[PDB]
RNA sequence: AAUAUUUUUGU
RNA sequence: CGCGGCUCUGAUUAGUGUUAAGUCGAAAUACGGUUCGUGUAGUGGAAGUUGCACGGGACUUAUCAAUGUUGAACAAUACGA
RNA sequence: AAGGUCAUGGCUUAACAAGCCAAUAAUUCUCUUAGUCGAAGCUGAAAAGGCUGAUCGACCACAUUGGGAAUGAAAAAAUCCCAAGGCAAAUAGGUACAGCAGUGAGGAAUCUUGGUCAAUGGGCCCACGCCUGAACUGGUAACUUGGAGGAAUGAGACGUCGAUUUAUCGAGUAAAAUUCUGUAUACAUAUUGAUAAUGACAAUAUGUACAUUUGUCUUGACUAAUUACGUGCCAGCAGUCGCGGCAAUACGUAAGAGACUAGUGUUAAUCAUCAUAAAUAGGUUUAAAGGGUACUCAGACGGAAAAAUUCGCCCAAAUAUAGGGGACAAUUUUUCUAGAGUUUUAUGUAAGAAGGUCGUACUCUAGAGUGGAGAGAUAAAAUUCUGUGAUACCUAGGGGACGGGUAAAGGCGAAGGCAAUCUUUUAUGUAAAAACUGACGUCGAAGGACGAAGGCAAAGGGAACAAAAAGGAUUAGAUACCCCAGUAGUCUUUGCAGACAAUUAUGAAUGCCAUAGGUUAGAUUUUUAAUUUAGUCUAUAAAUGAAAGUGUAAGCAUUUCACCUCAAGAGUAAGGCGGCAACGCAGGAACUGAAAUCACUAGACCGUUUCUGACACCAGCAAU
RNA sequence: AUAGAUGAGUUUGGUGAUGGCUCUGAUUGAACACU
């Protein structure tokens, strides 16, 4: 649920604040969904699921996961590979929105708005390097890929 | 709380302390115990 | 507090604040008319030393109030009628309101050439 | 925070935008720095980012919460369980002193272990033995005990001469007219005396100290 | 090592 | 007409606020000169003080009788502050 | 089952059944207050913004107060009937200005006792026409808004005024004077409001004519703007901080200066300021504020991979017919094992309870013990003990409660709390592997249970300690601190009671973040010594914080409950609830304020530690 | 509706916080004083 996606960014923050280069997250349909949104806005790295051990880092591309029965699903986790450039991480922040208590959906007409510096509803205006990622029937997209495919839905969190 | 503070509240505390027995023998006589 | 402590109520008004002049500012009113009781003289609190020239005032509400007399020099008595409005001497327990000079019996200071509206006096016409 | 804000991998980006414009306005800018244009192409090294180690052993697979991800691992191999083996054998064989200062790192380019346990630039020491017992153990296919024997027996042989030259280098020296030093068995007892003469001071110096607790116990001072 | 008299006030 | 509620008032009586210039002590802040506070139960003109358990917002404020070493001779073309 | 109805519905009736709604207030009751609403008015950058509920529109109610019916298509009346009081009236049987104007009263405060039905609307009428205090128009008020309210020239009247440097600094292009305009307004003319006709009253256009007031606040800082004199904590000023005690930029005068202007200030009020009740969007270690505890009903929140249903969510509105998209969401179904649980006697362990005991010391009795004058107390003493033989040293019988070492930053329970010992008895928790159930989970208002010491009630026990009461000292005084003695009480059993610095000054829980040094109970191993699970404790990194500091959290996030909204009054009053009582729960307002409050920094002080100087002191001599 | 979001004085020996109060802005079916 969304208790999952606000694990994921508060976990993503520590790992950047720590400056590690590798970062695991429990493999779900769910935070799957994010963290290709982030590697396709390009935050992070790569993505590959993996067992309780981080793939070799030499073959990170080319490793060859076993498959998922119910006989290892319980120890298969999400290996995400963080992004540090200029003394400085990529992801610094991943502040979310939607908490488990409430669920915020936004609008088209208001997405619009909130993507070019303009407050909407109980979002804000996204400035220079920040970045809303909402959480749609066509994925979790970017409030600027939403907003060209002319959607709305539930937003998931704000990244810096 | 400081201690300073505390002691203003343990003066306070005291003197109900001491005056709800001082009128207690008045206060049963009007049931109001 | 959670959202659902929000919902059974919790968010309540501040405390008031009192007014500077509660029998003003209670029904609204910018003045009312008294009876001067009393035409005596209060002391300031530790810093401040004199001796304010105050009036013990029954309102026509009915509250009985204690007015500060501005200006140097008054002409008001037992039973007199005067006009109360706010205001307060800062350094007068009580004496929470103000007397206009140039009221119905208050006079106003017949020698003051400055700030003449706040001390009703008319203008000496001198050329005139 | 104890610490301080260093900022010494950005004294490029911070250098080169001090010298891209001038302070006064209307001017055009100084030459910058003569380090600027030096180290223009030579950026830093990324610094601080904790990366997967080396995994030097197979790390517990069973494990399903694994922790010190980030912490560097023990460098091990197969010929650490010889050398416990062997030394533990033979423990005064650790009392020959043993050089572990390299000259120049290329000691491990004439070592052929096919030959024998006397190999160039290395003496001859239980790691020669572990070295040649690897080597048959893997090679020939021998068990670790087999391999074990054959390459300490050979040790023990080439031991053997040299002590019998030391003896036998003497005796042949004093034939001739030849003499020599005093040997380490006559330096040895010398400095005892020393010593056993040092201890004898302390002893007699003490033993006297306690007569006259002993004595202080009682009391005797009126002279009676 | 186990010792212990009293000693208020300051527009 | 009865009951109940509500407003005003009441001999007598209680608490509290304010007011530089009075009197009596010195409880707290230093080891505040009896460690101070919490609870509870007594007691004293007043602050206070006493028993019982509890807290540190007081003692981490801590700083050697292990008294501190002939740890392999000497001489050489070795060695040379 | 039947009737009724367009149709549906105990809508209606008959016979059976005991159900339906709610459990956190459905239902009912008391008190206080109010006409409701709208971008209608005001206000904010903004929030499902806030406030008001005048003028405008919609709705509700009322027409002196209270109690009522009929007529009619429809009560939708200032009607009608009845009662009471006020005015009037008497055998009468009217009136109530919250209809317009007006009068009195109340109040800080709000208008003419006009004209006309010409226009718009309405009622009556075949028609003409009659009636209209609605309405349209004139009047009063700076209450508000909008506009006018005068522009250009102006240097030698070689004058005047105030300062002072007689020439400096200003009044000052200011004035006078000259050249133009004809604004508000006045008057005339014309058109128009109206047309079939009707004009109460006025607007608009054009022509001609006239150049008409200053007032008020402020002047220490916030806050734009200065001196002089007088006054002397007096008189007074003040929105806040403050000013005034004899050379006051703050008071009162005079002058100058700053600003608004037919207005200007003041008082009152509202919004914003204020994230200052924070849904958006807060916070609770030390500053207001974490509940004593966690089992738990309701209630919020909560895995994996699929499917049905809703069509929630989105396109996406206008409160959108009917559809589309399927990530997420609600109900539900099938599977899964990472959460939470069960089994395999763990180890370890002062959780708890029952029945019993052990021992060191203390105390009581006896042995006409030994011994024969003191003992104990305190800084010193006194009250006190002892010749009726004490203290001291023994013997033999009892009697109560206590828990030495081990012992540690140790451990155990939800907390409170739990430390001699044996048997009996009881729930969690932790390690290692396997197996099993398959989201069964977390938090949790309320109720209930538990809850330290002290206390109340009843019966036991009573050695020791010790509130009270009492005495002896200290002291200026001494209830006190100290001392001689000493009752409740502490202990046992059965109840009440429920307050604590019930503390980690830090609610519980989940996910997550880099190291090091100890330590506790286990596990694994090449059991030497290193890995590892769950705890606890020091010192750090990133970070965080007001800082102190924390750093298995006071960090990054999330869930949920409790609680906080300046000080003081006050955790107080009143009513109520619980209790035998003590007291507890709950819980205001008036009066008075501009501050309360936290951490840190540097000092000073300490009947504070360790030092360093000095006839400071000790000693000696001399002197007063 | 895309220009709309602002501070100041005041606690302390002093610094940094916390938390009120007051001023700054707009307004009234307003009243009063001097005009
Ligand atoms: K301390
Ligand atoms: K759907
Ligand atoms: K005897
Ligand atoms: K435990
Ligand atoms: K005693
Ligand atoms: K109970
Ligand atoms: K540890
Ligand atoms: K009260
Ligand atoms: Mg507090
Ligand atoms: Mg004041
Ligand atoms: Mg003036
Ligand atoms: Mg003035
Ligand atoms: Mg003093
Ligand atoms: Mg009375
Ligand atoms: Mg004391
Ligand atoms: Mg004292
Ligand atoms: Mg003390
Ligand atoms: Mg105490
Ligand atoms: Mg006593
Ligand atoms: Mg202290
Ligand atoms: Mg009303
Ligand atoms: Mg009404
Ligand atoms: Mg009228
Ligand atoms: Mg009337
Ligand atoms: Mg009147
Ligand atoms: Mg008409
Ligand atoms: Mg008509
Ligand atoms: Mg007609
Ligand atoms: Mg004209
Ligand atoms: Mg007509
Ligand atoms: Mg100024
Ligand atoms: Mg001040
Ligand atoms: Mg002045
Ligand atoms: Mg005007
Ligand atoms: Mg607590
Ligand atoms: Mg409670
Ligand atoms: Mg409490
Ligand atoms: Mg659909
Ligand atoms: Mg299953
Ligand atoms: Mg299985
Ligand atoms: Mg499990
Ligand atoms: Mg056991
Ligand atoms: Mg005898
Ligand atoms: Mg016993
Ligand atoms: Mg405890
Ligand atoms: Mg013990
Ligand atoms: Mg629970
Ligand atoms: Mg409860
Ligand atoms: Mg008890
Ligand atoms: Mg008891
Ligand atoms: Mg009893
Ligand atoms: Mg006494
Ligand atoms: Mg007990
Ligand atoms: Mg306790
Ligand atoms: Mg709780
Ligand atoms: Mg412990
Ligand atoms: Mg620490
Ligand atoms: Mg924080
Ligand atoms: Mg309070
Ligand atoms: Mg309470
Ligand atoms: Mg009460
Ligand atoms: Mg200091
Ligand atoms: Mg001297
Ligand atoms: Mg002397
Ligand atoms: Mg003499
Ligand atoms: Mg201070
Ligand atoms: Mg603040």
């Amino acid at each position: 649920g969304i208790q999952q996606i606000t694990n994921m960014c508060s976990h993503l923050q520590n790992a950047s604040r720590a400056r590690l280069g590798l970062t695991s997250l429990p493999n779900t349909k769910y935070n799957l969904a994010l963290a290709l949104a982030l590697h396709r806005a390009g935050f992070i790295s790569s993505i590959t699921r993996g067992g309780p051990h981080p793939p070799t880092p030499e073959a990170l591309m080319t490793y060859e996961p076993e498959p998922v029965t119910s006989a290892n699903v319980a120890t298969r986790r999400l290996w995400v590979g963080l992004k540090y450039w200029n003394e400085e991480p990529v992801l610094k922040e991943l502040k979310p929105i939607s908490k488990p208590s409430r669920l915020v959906t936004a609008s088209l007409e208001q997405l619009n708005r909130v993507a070019r510096g303009f407050p909407a509803g109980y979002m804000k205006g996204l400035q220079l390097g920040e970045c809303l990622f909402v959480n749609t029937d066509r994925g979790v997209l970017e409030v600027r890929e939403a907003v060209e495919r002319k959607v709305g839905g539930l937003v998931l969190c704000k990244v810096k | 709380i400081s201690v300073r503070r505390q002691k203003k509240l343990k003066i306070k505390k005291k003197k109900y302390k001491k005056l709800m027995r001082r009128t207690r023998n008045e206060r049963r006589k009007q049931d109001r115990l | 507090a959670t959202l659902n402590q929000v919902m059974r109520g919790c968010r309540k008004p501040q405390r008031a604040r009192h007014a500077v002049s509660p029998a003003l500012s209670s029904i609204k009113s910018p003045a009312l008319k008294g009876v001067c009781v009393k035409v005596g003289i209060t002391r300031p609190k530790k810093p401040n030393s004199g001796e304010r020239k105050t009036a013990r005032v029954r309102l026509s509400t009915g509250k009985v109030i204690t007015a500060y007399i501005p200006g140097e020099g008054h002409n008001i008595s037992q039973h007199s009628v005067v006009l109360v409005r706010g205001g307060r001497a800062q350094d007068c327990p009580g004496v929470r309101y103000h007397l206009v000079r140039g009221a119905l019996d208050l006079a106003g200071v017949a020698t003051r050439m400055s700030s003449r509206s706040k001390y009703g006096t008319k203008k000496p016409k001198k050329a005139s | 925070g104890k610490g301080r804000i260093f900022q010494a991998a950005k004294v490029y980006q911070r250098a080169s935008e001090a010298a891209a414009t001038n302070i006064v306005s209307g001017l055009p800018p100084r030459n910058p720095p003569l380090w600027l244009k030096a180290i223009e192409s030579i950026p830093p090294a990324e610094i601080n980012t904790r990366p997967y180690p080396i995994q030097h052993s197979p790390p517990n697979p069973r494990a399903r919460k694994p922790r010190n991800l980030f912490r560097p691992t023990k460098i091990v191999y197969p010929e650490d369980e010889l050398r416990r083996d062997f030394y533990r054998d033979h423990p005064w064989e650790l009392a020959r002193p043993r050089m572990i200062i390299e000259l120049d790192g290329k000691d491990a380019r004439f070592l052929d272990w096919s030959k024998g346990l006397r190999q160039r630039g290395i003496p001859l020491s239980g790691e020669s033995v572990v070295q040649r017992q690897l080597w048959l153990m893997e090679n020939q296919g021998m068990t670790k005990q087999e391999a074990y024997d054959k390459a300490r027996h050979e040790f023990y042989k080439l031991r053997q001469l040299e002590q019998m030259e030391r003896r036998i280098a003497v005796e042949e020296a004093r034939m001739v007219g030849g003499y020599f030093g005093k040997d380490l068995l006559t330096v040895g007892m010398e400095l005892e005396n020393k010593t056993y003469e040092s201890w004898k001071k302390w002893a007699t110096t003490e033993i006297a100290r306690q007569e006259s607790a002993r004595a202080s116990m009682y009391t005797n001072v009126v002279d009676n």
